[PDB]
């Protein structure tokens, strides 16, 4: 039940665990030790930006209105969420991740143009 | 939708006025009120927009007003010419874009 | 001069499909919303679809909500809309026009500028 | 009407210059001060975390599914907005943040899965 | 179609563009750069915080309840979107930047209260 | 002892239009919602309108939505209703009244308070 | 909207009930009920709310309950003064926020 | 083998109220949604309820609505259904079915697999 | 809701179609037509979900299909046993989730 916990069970149970991790990013000699804390929140930082660009900010878990390429992946629900761990899915379509959020980022922006007319 | 009345009629050099009767969420809401011309067997042109503007193109004999729920149009000079069926229309919200009212046939006497 | 013709079809039968396009030319194509109005071989003038100038967001007549789709092509300057089930009632001529939205950073239109010289759709 | 000068009034008077607070969150010799400013950042943006797995990501008022317990107090609404000041509160109520805390992240947890299956 | 790349283009043209910047604010010797980095760290947040305030959290084009003055501006639309560039439009109104800020978190702070009240 | 009094108007046209208003006294104007509730000469109580004691919330009757208007002034302690195009049906005692909402972090309310004595509205 | 008798009577000292029968979104879900006492010629008075209170001011000569969608105004040792309108009311939602019934006019015997 | 087992009520009076309950076993209870299907003596089938298999969403048909509470307890392996007001239109056999939703990350339903044998309930 | 034919038949060895005939926001929006079969006595059983896929456990007799709003079930090498009443449903929305027909009395003759 703590960090990492569920790193070897399926995807489906991990998604249970998100806070988990999600609170475990987060906290000359000693100019490496800031080095390393001012990293770590930019990292943080880059991560969080990504999300309000493709429009899921504040949230864990995130629909979208981009479809999926079975060229990407072309397994079931069953074969997903049922087996193939997080790590085993992230080693299968890394390939494609750069692909998916270029999707996502294209996505967002059409959406909050839609947006913004239908309130004019 | 909207109400104008058939058969507005005058003599050449007469001014007429083509009244538009709507409801309180249309006209009575939103300052959009549109006239468009339609000869026999032509599309629409249009006239007036906007209650009182008109397009480059058109004549100034052409001037369009409104009070409460009613709309009107005005023509002056009227020639032999004018003889058309003048719609209203109207933006009434976002979920009934558009309304118009029934042609009204102006005969110039 | 801004011209807007209307290319589609005729008569079909009852419950069938037919589909209309138009064309336009004299001016930037992608800078205006559009719309079809029909008018009833007896009838007034009667909005029925209108289309975003960038074809993203699509407005209906209740009457027709479920059976008409309006569609645009930007690269090829073409107005289109799909119309089934085809009623009895939907005998029309049906006029392409420019005109009645605009998108926010533009001064609004709520008003047809341009209009085609219509097609007739018979449904007998 | 600056910086804490609400601190001395009633809950219900203070909780209207929440932007006033809000704002002053943010902005070998030197490095203290390097360390100062690197853990003002790190713990703000621990509460900004913790607000976005509790749902209320982007907002000072943020109203919630998870009911009081008399058993952290049972004063009325008169007794709380209209007397107690916020020094006050978080005195009398300090031994129970841990399981409100506790009860918002569940409660969040289980309304981001079943809005994702409403979606579906 | 890169980083400031529509600077010389018109507002309505440059507002296609703001993933593009976006993305481009994030990422004894060695100290100066450090306190670069925590710099514009603390940068960053603080135009995060402020759109927060303001309820733009999450999102690059925001629409509010607050109207123009035209004594900020009396310009119409095709003057303003369809010229004046973002560079040449940020000189004009500079003078009013801050007046129109304060009545973006004013705005805000009334709807909050508006929406809590009607949650009850 | 709190004090509500109506200082509105009479007899009006039938599509015309009547101000009403209310002066508050003897309690914290500000600390209260308030709302206007209607007798027909005939009649039970009928509720109209309800207004947030900030001002900023309004709440309407079906019959009367897009022709009322309630407002108010906390600085003139001051309750006022705008009615427009004034049916027959609009004939009635107009009564102010303290009451019908909280604001979250007070005790809810969900009844009415005090009343003031109702102003005679008439439509000919 | 709430359904409540008229001519609700009894002589001096005997107990009146005075009931109110909604529908179930409307008195079957909220406890909020209230009823007030109109003598003809004036504005009415609050005598009971949130279905039970009573407000500081009245007598405890009155009492109210409910069950399921019926709510009811008890009054005990009935006075002569007693006659009026009673009337009933509900929350009923945030769509229609008050509804109320028809004046019962007690009569005291 | 799946086996679902009501064991519920019988009659009752009009106005009244009658609750159902089905034990299931020979699945995973947890993994499936849940619904009640109604079939009057002389008709057809209708559905009345639709319960998630966390138990946390719920959906009804609107005659229902207002009336009828579909709850699980997925420790127990129990479905059930509180009946309130008990119509006479409400006599019907009710039927315990497994099916009518998937929760997202599943392949879809949208069709009943498994059914119980049916209470009968009676309102007289 | 859904219109299925009642009394269709047919002799051992001849083929039967049952038709179920719905709307547009219905059998022509969403792929989610099933049929169930039951035996007077007894709860119904799933023999056709999806328009046109069988659950384990039945025959390949039994098949179905669609075109526009009308679904409808294929019974090839008819036996006497599969004498049913025949109903379909279909998925209609997150408003209304499920429809069903009236049930179709299939005779073996
Ligand atoms: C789905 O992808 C198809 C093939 O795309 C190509 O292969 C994938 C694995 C990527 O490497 C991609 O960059 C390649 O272009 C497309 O042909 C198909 O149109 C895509 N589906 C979409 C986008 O509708
Ligand atoms: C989900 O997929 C299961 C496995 O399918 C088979 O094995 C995978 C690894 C691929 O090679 C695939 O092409 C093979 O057919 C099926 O057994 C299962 O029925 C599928 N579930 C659904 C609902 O279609
Ligand atoms: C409310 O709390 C009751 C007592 O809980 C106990 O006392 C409080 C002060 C905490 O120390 C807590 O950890 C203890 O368990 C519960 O019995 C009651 O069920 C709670 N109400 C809920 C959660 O419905
Ligand atoms: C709110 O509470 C007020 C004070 O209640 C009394 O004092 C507090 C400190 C406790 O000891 C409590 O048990 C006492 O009864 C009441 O005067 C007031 O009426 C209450 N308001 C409402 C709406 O109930
Ligand atoms: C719009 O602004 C008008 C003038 O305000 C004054 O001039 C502007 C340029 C600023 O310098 C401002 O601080 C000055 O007060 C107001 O008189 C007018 O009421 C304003 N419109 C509003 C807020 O409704
Ligand atoms: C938008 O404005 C255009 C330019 O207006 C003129 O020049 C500006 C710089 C000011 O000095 C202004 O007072 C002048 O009138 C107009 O040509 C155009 O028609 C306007 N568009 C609309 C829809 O009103
Ligand atoms: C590891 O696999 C077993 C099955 O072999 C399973 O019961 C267990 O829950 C899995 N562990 C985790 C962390 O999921
Ligand atoms: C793994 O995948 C198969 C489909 O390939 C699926 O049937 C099964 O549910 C998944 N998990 C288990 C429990 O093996
Ligand atoms: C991913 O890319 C590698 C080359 O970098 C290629 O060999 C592999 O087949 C690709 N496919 C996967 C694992 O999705
Ligand atoms: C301090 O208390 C007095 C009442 O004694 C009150 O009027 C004043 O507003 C309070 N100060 C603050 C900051 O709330
Ligand atoms: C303090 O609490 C009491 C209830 O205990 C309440 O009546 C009062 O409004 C509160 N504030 C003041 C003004 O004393
Ligand atoms: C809080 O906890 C302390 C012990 O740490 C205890 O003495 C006190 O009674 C508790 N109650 C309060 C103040 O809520
Ligand atoms: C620069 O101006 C020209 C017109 O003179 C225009 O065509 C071009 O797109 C503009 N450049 C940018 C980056 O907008
Ligand atoms: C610039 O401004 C004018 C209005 O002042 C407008 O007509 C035009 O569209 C704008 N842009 C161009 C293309 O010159
Ligand atoms: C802005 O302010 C300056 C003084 O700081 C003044 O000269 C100028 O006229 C103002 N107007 C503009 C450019 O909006």
């Amino acid at each position: 039940l703590g960090f990492l916990g569920a790193a070897g069970s399926t995807m489906g149970a991990a998604s249970m665990t998100l806070t988990v991790q999600a609170r475990n990013l987060l906290s000359h000699w000693g100019i490496k030790q800031l080095q390393a804390r001012v990293l770590a929140v930019e990292h943080y930082l880059r991560d969080q930006q990504l999300l309000g660009i493709w429009g899921c900010s504040g949230k864990l878990i995130c629909c979208t209105n981009v479809p999926w390429n079975s060229s990407w992946s072309n397994r079931n629900l069953s074969e997903i969420w049922d087996n193939m761990t997080w790590l085993q899915w992230d080693k299968e379509i890394s390939n494609y991740t750069q692909i998916i959020y270029g999707l996502l980022e294209e996505s967002q922006n059409q959406q909050e143009k839609n947006e913004q007319d239908l309130l004019a | 939708a909207l109400t104008q009345p058939p058969s507005v009629s005058g003599s050449p050099g007469q001014s007429v006025t083509i009244s538009c009767t709507g409801t309180s969420s249309d006209i009575g809401s939103y300052n959009y009120v549109s006239w468009y011309q339609q000869h026999p067997g032509k599309a629409p042109k249009l006239m007036i927009y906007d209650v009182t503007q008109r397009p480059s193109g058109v004549s100034d004999r052409f001037s369009g007003s409104k009070s409460g729920n009613t709309a009107s149009l005005t023509i002056s000079g009227l020639q032999a010419d004018d003889e058309a069926d003048y719609y209203c229309s109207a933006y009434a919200g976002r979920q009934t874009f558009y309304i118009f009212g029934g042609g009204t046939r102006l005969t110039v006497l | 001069e801004v011209q807007l013709v209307e290319t589609g079809g005729g008569l079909v039968q009852p419950g069938g499909s037919l589909k209309l396009s138009c064309r336009a030319s004299g001016y930037t194509f992608s800078s205006f919303a559009m719309s079809w109005v029909r008018q009833a071989p007896g009838k007034g003038l009667e909005w029925v679809s209108l289309i975003n100038d960038r074809g993203g967001l699509t407005f209906y007549v209740d009457s027709v909500k479920g059976r008409f789709t309006i569609s645009r092509d930007n690269s090829k300057n073409t107005l289109s809309l799909q119309m089934h089930s085809l009623r009895d009632g939907d005998t029309a001529v049906y006029y392409c026009a420019t005109g009645g939205m605009s998108s926010a950073l533009q001064s609004s239109k709520y008003y047809f500028d341009f209009w085609g010289q219509g097609a007739l759709v018979t449904v007998s």
